[PDB]
């Protein structure tokens, strides 16, 4: 019944489309490729010790088979990344030899072999420039005489869904002759190494050699990615913090995953870009300069009439004011320099929030933050010298003056001595003028009172609610946290729910007019342990005989049997009551 | 290749006479069982070896189809061309007639030897007594040599056969044991110190494994060991009782880690899991042997101890269900109506306590005398 | 049924302003469908009454201009060979290969990686039913929908509707969620699936199957190798009562004359065996089609 | 003619002593099936009192295979070895008097 | 010398390659029965469909194919073609009809259409035959041949041999004894009643006369002289009760005239180097080497470890009968056991236990019925295992103690 019609690109939709729809690509695109280079950075530590193992395990075979199984992490949904990253490096200072099985596209075993023999068919036939089983030891044979013979690897991405007859069977192929074709498997392990001697037994266990190692546990992945990627002042899109807590509670609550959070980060992008017409000049300062000067002015109306902007109206004085409501000319000119203060407000935040990082997470216990992320968190949801946290790190940092606290001092001025010129201008040169103050480091009530100093000008100066202290914020910043979360993790049990027991839609419904459905469901749970079938067609006989004899009796009667068994098809079909076979008839209660 | 022997002269004296000579005809079907580490293809190999009878050795375990299983046969049997197709049975009985007609092997014994015949044995109900017959269904002076490591008892076909021949290759003896477990190449030692070591480390350890390839790996690794302190200290006694503390814990050694991080709820899922698991008659309501194993309960009584564990913030969202499908496929939990529906099934627990303790202590929660007690 | 379906419709659903103004609450949302749908991402949207007229509008409204293989997966004949047939013939205009499911599927994953701007996609109504599910069933549609050239739409109806998704397998179609409420009945559900007051689809089997010992479940694949290997002969008029008792006796599937009567006169009452008197007077067993026979026992062994 | 009694009339006495077993055990539970051990050690015991060797199930299952090749009675498979399902194809009085008219 | 190599070369073939020896016993009434039939319905037109029933190892191929011998001796070579046929090969109807076309020589006509109706296939065949005429069916293993989807080759066969009236003889050769009642009842009602065959063994004192006939060096002469010393060695250790008392153990389990091939098989392979004439002690050690226990040898090799881990098996039937159990209670009755035990040899600690289970679960005397603490299924009798500890030769006191306490 699956018809198909025969027929036989830039449309987004004031906020004009091509130009918003160009920047929405430039922005995701550049956020997606950073993104990927900054993944392939971080596991550089762990495969260049890999192919390190896998050098010295192939190089001394003139009885055994070497494993190296990976503890990657419970996210399955980002392991096709690190094993791209792993496959571009084993085949760049390892061999021109790589194979990667999937475990969903071999079953059993001829499976296996057939699509194992095609992948290296088409890896050795491109670099060098089928059912059968020793075949392929002939290929080996043919295809690589020289080069001293460079091992063929196979990369099992899922050890655990692997059936183990197969894999069994395959082991010990492998493993009849590796005289030609040395093999080095390396099966990705989704959760630790107990598992490979579960699902191997101990023969086959028995017949190789196995060397784990670790991945990137993934709260310090995110930690990166979230601090490169929109801790930065470089990218000109930020985030409002309760959207980042929705999003960085549903990764550390449900997902463990970092994928899942570039696509909540590329949401909101994309839903910010739509939402409101002046998010066209999300750019960087000079891209923002181009055309602020020329623009439709019932934009500028609305740059006007924004409230954040019109809290700055209100904070100021008339007689420019009344030029500056409604002219264009001299509203460009304000704007433009409220655009470069959100950059400068940028700029002095985030290096001395990273400042605080590390002045902070030297602590004993740490009790403002465990980590980077959650920093912007609590300077954010409360007033930060408001809270209790903030002052219990003030009344911390009192008696902690000793010469840990001198030496961290060191070593985070040392950091962020690399962060000197790295923001390489401070919008109160803010570099030399704490550094100023961070020079008499090196020549014990020194420490106290340039500490006071530091955190008072620093904290009290800059580090603040980025949307009162700010007008015009709304253009970088999005926030609407019930909508997006709908969107991105739903609850339809929750709907069911709702729309059922109360389905008052504006007239009189809530606590019998307008369902069917709803009095069939609300009448089932009026009798709310079982039911049998008659009984319940008489009781939404009497209500909606009430609901008759509220606005014959056998006509009714039939009509109202009717709509009671569309209205209970519906009633086992939505994940309620499943039937009760071979009885006179029931229903059962599946769902409390 | 070297040693054919190494006492076990009766059976292969036993075997080679049962050969005969080339010119005359011999068995059918001969069946050797025996244990893994009995030297049945060892025996065999350097038996064949000796006298050049010309052979076809296979395994089953490499032919996991029929047809590949007899395209090697043929293709190893015609050098003694192309690729001589077969894709049924009665294309092998029919191109082995021609094949078998060379005047390297006209007369002479020909012997398919079949190695891991137990895999052969869910080939299929054809190839089995098929191949048992062979000297008669064809007849061209053939022996099919089985080996395998199970009883012939479960082998046959459950209609009958024509019956092999059936050894049984012994085990090894205790003594032989201290013999041909590598009494000759010690390299650097006298053969008595090395005798001494392993005949130490022997009566130690007859009673784990007497297969000879592992404890050959396991003499290899801890006589090194033992024979640094000889070489380096200078009295077989007194590093003997060195040498023994040593192999306790080699014995024992021969898993990094059992604590996996998970995302919060993930966690309370198997906790719940657990704990609807493994103590599960109705005791629901006090609340809010163990040795049979787990037993299988259906999802909403996990929602409902999921409620009375966790913080009451939780909501029936996409993915706290999408989460407790994925952990399924991480083998953590198993469902147990295999095709019961898409609703909510029996999912039975399958992980172990200790892993389960570290889990729950990690989000501050001790609950043993809570699991069963 | 029709009789009873007659009544359908007589007079009077108690509230249509609201319910035409509630429909009319979502036109103004598809714009962002089209929109939303060409970077990449996938709907589904869930709801407790009828979207798929919606649906309709909305491919009416804006799929003048591209293919789409309209999907229904309330009545029980479409599986996904289907769809992989209709999708190879009426979209690539010629037929492809046969040997399997997984090679029709990488085959058709193959055309699209060469041929630009193709621009095809589908949507499915009822993604979630007793039919369309399954762990091979599903991930070929997932594999298949995971390309940049192919953007799915679904409805998911049930309360255990995202139980057959786990991460890996929800990371092939981007999902996002949408929130619709329309409470229109479900008339192509309720009209094609069945009626209780009254051939026979897959639930009912599926229920007498899961309801019974293994061993009955093991006579019935008998009798129906049986009734599948002899469809084309019209001199077949069943087996006799000895002939399956000793055919049912040789694989140990029952002792007794009288347990496999028993088991006989109670599937009899489920009507999926009719007995024939022939001209013997001895009764012969034939059930009620043919290839609605072959899906069972083959997905009862995948 | 039937070809099950003069098949029994033929039988080797081991044969016809597992058969003795078979419906000795199945006057024990009157039923129609039985598992091999019940009808080993029945056999076991019938061994004993005719004065012949120890029956090992070797022989024993040899001889099992020879009477359900012959469809005497209807065998299980012998992987399961010890937990075969044994059926008897014939009627009982006829192997009472098969092996009762001598 | 001649004779050694002699006497081994010609008792050899018609020992255990079954070759055609001319001594037949117990079946001549049969024989007979066969032969006539064979020769009206082979000289004349006429066709009529014999079948064979026996037991295993016993008659059938020897009577016919002795049968066919002697038919073929007479001439008018008679053109009769015969084809064989097997149960086991041709599985299907496409091959059996590809395989009559082998037997048959017909591929110098190419008849290179498949024909949908295979009636008209076979009576081409036999058409193109018949232009080119008598055959002769020899259908070996009939019971694998009533196992087709359609049953064409079963059915057309007979269908022919009544309507085409080409001269045949469908006979069959089974081993199962119900081929009537297997045979669907289209073609058990058709044809298949042509006079049925039974076929069983006889007495003892005869079967040590053609132990006698079998083993004695035949009526061809290698050199007359060994001939003459041989049979007689073979009529003197006939006469010796110890090799009578090793047949008739030997005839209570196996009536069969096969396992005798066997048996003394085995024992001339053992003459040849020294004593060519032989003793009822070597016939008993050649008796001796076909194994009775095949178990013991499995059981008597184990480890002690096994050891006390099957006995806890064992022990796991006497308390808490009858469940296929798993590995958790083997390791609380293996840990009670070793805690009655005062000494710390044997307290070996859990993941070398799961060791001896995976090694036990290869020789299949515990069967799968999760993945490890499940469900455990042992198959086995107490007995051989009692047997089995006294035999084991470096058996400890422990598992000694634990037999005893069982
Ligand atoms: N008598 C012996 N002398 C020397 N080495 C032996 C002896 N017996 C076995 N081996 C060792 O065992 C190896 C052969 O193993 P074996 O012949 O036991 O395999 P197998 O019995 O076929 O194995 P399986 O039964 O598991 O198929 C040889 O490589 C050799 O190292
Ligand atoms: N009466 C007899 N005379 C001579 N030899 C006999 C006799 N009975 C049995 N044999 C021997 O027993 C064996 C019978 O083999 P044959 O193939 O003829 O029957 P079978 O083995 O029962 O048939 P199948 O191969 O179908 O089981 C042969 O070794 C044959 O020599």
């Amino acid at each position: 019944g699956c018809f198909v019609f025969k027929p036989n690109e830039d449309y987004f939709n004031p906020e004009d489309s091509k130009l918003r729809f160009e920047t929405y690509q430039l922005i995701w695109q550049q956020m997606k490729s950073e993104n990927e280079r900054l993944q392939e950075e971080l596991n550089k530590n762990l495969f260049d010790n890999l192919i390190e193992f896998l050098q010295k395990s192939h190089s001394g075979f003139q009885r055994e088979i070497p494993t190296a199984a990976l503890v990657l992490g419970v996210n399955v949904t980002d392991h096709d990344l690190t094993f791209g990253s792993l496959t571009e490096a084993l085949q760049n200072n390892v061999t021109p030899y790589v194979v990667s099985l999937q475990a969903k596209d071999c079953p059993d075993m001829k499976h296996f072999l057939q699509k194992l023999i095609s992948q290296l068919m088409d890896c050795c036939v491109d670099i060098k420039s089928q059912k059968t089983d020793p075949k392929m030891l002939s290929k080996k044979r043919t295809t690589s005489s020289q080069w001293q013979s460079p091992p063929v690897v196979v990369i099992l991405k899922d050890m655990e869904s692997f059936a183990t007859k197969v894999l069994q069977d395959f082991i010990i192929i492998s493993s009849q002759h590796l005289h030609e074709f040395p093999l080095i498997l390396i099966f990705g392990i989704a959760t630790s190494p107990i598992i490979i001697h579960r699902l191997l037994p101990h023969a086959v266990s028995s017949l190789l050699c196995i060397e784990l190692f670790q991945s990137l546990s993934c709260k310090e992945h995110l930690t990166t990615v979230l601090d490169k990627l929109l801790l930065t002042t470089q990218f000109p899109f930020k985030i409002n913090e309760k959207v980042l807590q929705v999003l960085t509670n549903i990764f550390l609550y449900h997902d463990f995953s970092v994928q899942n959070f570039i696509k909540g980060l590329q949401l909101s992008l994309l839903e910010h870009f739509y939402s409101q017409p002046l998010s066209v000049l999300c750019c960087n300062l000079p891209e923002a300069k181009r055309r602020i000067n020329f623009l439709s002015n019932n934009q500028c109306e609305n740059i006007r009439r924004l409230p954040s902007f019109r809290r700055y109206v209100e904070k100021q004085a008339s007689e420019k004011q009344v030029a500056l409501l409604t002219n264009e000319r001299y509203l460009k000119e304000e704007t433009q320099l409220l655009l470069e203060n959100l950059h400068v407000y940028h700029m002095n935040y985030f290096l001395v929030l990273r400042c605080l990082h590390k002045f902070t997470s030297s602590l004993p216990k740490y009790p403002l933050g465990r980590q980077i992320r959650e920093l912007y968190c609590t300077c954010l949801e409360k007033n930060i010298w408001d809270s209790e946290e903030y002052a219990s790190v003030l009344q911390l940092l009192r008696m902690l003056a000793k010469d840990e606290l001198m030496t961290i001092l060191e070593k985070c001025f040392k950091v962020f001595k690399s962060y000197c010129e790295n923001h390489l201008g401070s919008t109160a040169k803010r570099i030399e003028e704490f550094l100023a103050q961070f020079q008499s480091l090196d020549e014990k009530f020194e420490v106290l009172r340039e500490n006071v100093v530091n955190f008072i000008d620093c904290l009290v100066r800059e580090y603040l609610l980025p949307p009162e202290t700010q007008p015009l914020h709304e253009v970088v910043y999005f926030s609407a946290a019930h909508a997006l979360r709908e969107h991105l993790n739903a609850a339809p049990r929750i709907a069911l729910h709702t729309a059922l027991n109360n389905p008052y839609y504006y007239l009189k419904n809530e606590a019998n007019i307008a369902p069917d459905i709803c009095i069939a469901y609300k009448l089932h749970l009026e009798c709310s342990r079982l039911i049998n079938l008659v009984d319940w067609s008489e009781a939404f006989a009497t209500v909606v005989t009430a609901a008759e004899k509220m606005d014959t009796s056998e006509e009714m009667n039939e009509i109202i049997h009717a709509r009671f068994i569309r209205a209970v098809s519906e009633l086992e079909l939505l994940g309620f009551i499943k039937p009760t076979k071979q009885k006179t008839d029931h229903v059962a209660r599946l769902t409390w | 290749l070297e040693n054919v022997v190494l006492c076990r002269e009766s059976q292969v004296s036993i075997l080679q006479s049962l050969f005969g000579e080339r010119h005359h005809f011999s068995f059918p079907s001969i069946f050797i069982y025996g244990h893994t580490a009995s030297g049945k293809t060892y025996v065999t190999q350097t038996l064949l070896k000796t006298l050049e009878l010309p052979h076809v050795f296979v395994n089953c375990v490499e032919c996991f189809t029929l047809r590949l299983l007899l395209e090697q046969i043929l293709n190893k049997l015609n050098h003694l061309s192309t690729e001589i197709t077969c894709e049924t049975f009665n294309d092998f009985v029919r191109l082995f007639k021609q094949v078998t007609t060379a005047e390297n092997l006209k007369d002479q014994t020909v012997y398919i030897v079949l190695d891991k015949a137990e895999y052969l044995r869910d080939m299929e109900a054809n190839l089995l007594p098929g191949f048992l017959r062979l000297q008669e269904l064809a007849d061209r002076n053939v022996t099919v040599l089985f080996l395998s490591e199970i009883v012939w008892e479960k082998f046959r076909p459950n209609t009958g056969c024509f019956e092999p021949f059936v050894l049984y290759f012994p085990d090894y003896s205790i003594g032989n044991l201290q013999k041909i477990l590598s009494h000759d190449h010690p390299p650097e030692y006298s053969a008595d110190f090395y005798a001494a070591y392993i005949n130490i480390l022997l009566g130690v350890f007859y009673t784990v494994c007497r297969d000879l390839k592992e404890l050959r790996h396991l003499a290899v690794l801890n006589f090194p060991k033992y024979c640094e302190p000889v070489v380096k200290g200078e009295d077989t006694r007194k590093l003997w009782r060195n040498i023994e503390p040593h192999l306790k814990k080699a014995m024992q050694t021969v898993s990094a880690h059992t604590h996996v991080e998970l995302p919060y709820y993930s966690k309370f899922i198997l906790i719940a899991a657990y704990l609807a698991s493994y103590n599960p008659a109705r005791t629901d309501k006090r609340f809010f042997n163990h040795l049979l194993g787990p037993k299988p309960f259906p999802l909403d009584r996990l929602l409902a101890i999921l409620y009375s564990i966790v913080d009451s913030r939780v909501a029936p969202t996409a993915n706290i269900f999408s989460q407790i499908t994925s952990l399924v496929t991480l083998q953590l939990l198993t469902l147990v109506g295999h095709d019961d529906q898409l609703d909510g099934p029996k999912y039975k627990c399958t992980v172990s306590l200790d892993f389960i303790r570290a889990i729950a202590r990690t989000v501050n929660f001790d609950i043993i005398k809570y699991l069963y007690d | 049924q029709q009789t009873l379906r007659n009544l359908l419709s007589k007079v009077s659903p108690s509230f249509s302003a609201e319910l035409k103004q509630l429909n009319q609450q979502y036109e103004k949302l598809f714009h962002k469908w089209m929109l939303q749908l060409h970077l990449g991402f996938n709907i589904v949207l869930y709801g407790l009454g009828s979207k798929r007229d919606l649906l309709e509008r909305f491919r009416t409204t804006m799929l003048q201009d591209s293919i789409h293989v309209v999907i229904n997966g309330f009545f029980p004949g479409i599986s996904v060979k289907s769809v992989l047939n209709s999708i190879t013939e009426e979209v690539l205009d010629h037929m492809g290969t046969f040997r399997s499911i997984l090679d029709q599927l990488d085959w058709i994953v193959n055309k699209f990686k060469e041929d630009s701007s193709l621009e095809l996609f589908l949507l499915i109504h009822n993604l979630d039913s007793q039919m369309l599910r399954g762990e091979k069933s599903q991930q070929i549609i997932g594999q298949l929908s995971s390309l940049h050239n192919i953007y799915l739409i679904a409805s998911i109806d049930h309360l255990n509707a995202p139980l057959m998704w786990d991460h890996a397998k929800q990371s092939l179609f981007n999902w996002l969620w949408y929130e619709t409420t329309t409470y229109s009945p479900y008339t192509e559900e309720t009209s094609y699936e069945n009626s209780l007051l009254v051939s026979l689809p897959l639930s009912s089997l599926t229920h007498v199957l899961r309801s019974l010992t293994p061993n009955a479940r093991g006579i019935f694949r008998l009798l129906i190798k049986y009734q599948l290997d002899n469809q084309d002969n019209p001199s077949y008029i069943g087996l006799s009562f000895q002939d399956f008792y000793q055919q049912c006796r040789e694989a140990f599937l029952v002792n007794s004359d009288l347990t496999l009567r028993a088991q006989l006169t109670e599937f009899r009452d489920h009507k999926l065996i009719r007995t024939k008197k022939g001209t013997d007077g001895v009764e012969y067993l034939l059930i009620p089609d043919n290839g609605t026979l072959t899906d069972f026992l083959e997905k009862e062994e995948e | 003619s039937s070809s099950y009694i003069t098949a029994i009339k033929n039988s080797s006495v081991l044969e016809q002593s597992f058969l003795r077993a078979i419906l000795a055990e199945f006057r024990r539970s009157g039923l129609e099936e039985a598992t091999f051990q019940q009808i080993y050690s029945q056999h076991v015991a019938l061994c004993r009192m005719e004065g012949l060797p120890y029956p090992t199930m070797s022989e024993t299952m040899a001889v099992c295979s020879h009477l359900g090749s012959c469809r005497l009675l209807l065998v299980e498979p012998s992987r399961n070895d010890l937990l075969l399902r044994v059926r008897l194809n014939v009627s009982q009085d006829d192997v009472l008097y098969a092996l009762k008219d001598e | 010398t001649e004779c050694l190599s002699q006497v081994q070369r010609i008792l050899r073939e018609r020992f255990c390659r079954q070759s055609p020896h001319s001594n037949l016993f117990g079946v001549q009434v049969q024989y007979k029965h066969l032969s006539e039939l064979l020769k009206r319905t082979a000289l004349h037109g006429e066709s009529n469909s014999v079948l064979i029933i026996g037991p295993r190892g016993s008659g059938k191929t020897m009577l016919i194919n002795h049968a066919l011998k002697e038919l073929m001796e007479i001439e008018e070579s008679e053109n009769v073609l015969q084809v064989h046929l097997n149960g086991l090969l041709q599985i299907n109807d496409k091959i059996a009809l590809k395989e009559i076309t082998r037997q048959l020589n017909l591929e110098n006509v190419v008849g290179d259409k498949v024909f949908g109706s295979f009636a008209e296939n076979l009576s081409f065949l036999l058409e193109a035959l018949k232009k080119g005429c008598p055959v002769i069916f020899i259908l070996d293993e009939f019971d694998l041949f009533a196992h087709h989807k359609n049953q064409t080759l079963l059915y057309n066969l007979f269908d022919i041999s009544q309507s085409a009236q080409t001269p045949i003889a469908v006979i069959g050769l089974t081993c199962r004894l119900d081929i009537l009642e297997l045979l669907e009842k289209r073609v058990k009602s058709r044809f298949s009643h042509r006079q049925i065959h039974l076929m069983n063994s006889f007495g003892f004192p005869q079967y040590v006369k053609i132990f006698k006939e079998q083993l004695s060096l035949p009526a061809e002469f290698p050199d007359k002289v060994f001939a003459e010393k041989w049979n007689e060695n073979v009529q003197y250790l006939s006469e010796d009760r110890s090799v009578q008392e090793v047949l008739q153990k030997h005839f209570n389990i196996s009536k069969n005239l096969r396992s005798l091939h066997m048996l003394l098989m085995l024992a001339l392979n053992r003459v040849t180097a020294s004593h060519p004439f032989m003793t009822a002690v070597d016939l008993m050690e050649a008796s001796q080497l076909c194994s009775m226990d095949s178990k013991a040898n499995i059981v008597h090799g184990l480890s002690v470890l096994e050891i006390c881990l099957i006995i806890a098996m064992k022990h796991l039937n006497d308390i808490y009968e009858e469940e296929p159990f798993n590995f958790q209670m083997v390791y609380n009755e293996f840990q009670k056991f070793v805690q009655r035990k005062a000494h710390s040899v044997y307290n070996f600690e859990k993941p070398v236990v799961m060791k001896a289970f995976e090694h036990l679960q290869q020789l299949e005397l515990i069967k799968p019925m999760q993945r490890e603490y499940q469900l455990m299924k042992l198959l086995l009798d107490n007995t051989q295992i009692m047997n089995a500890l006294q035999k084991y030769p470096n058996c400890p006191t422990d598992v000694r103690q634990w037999a005893t306490s069982s």
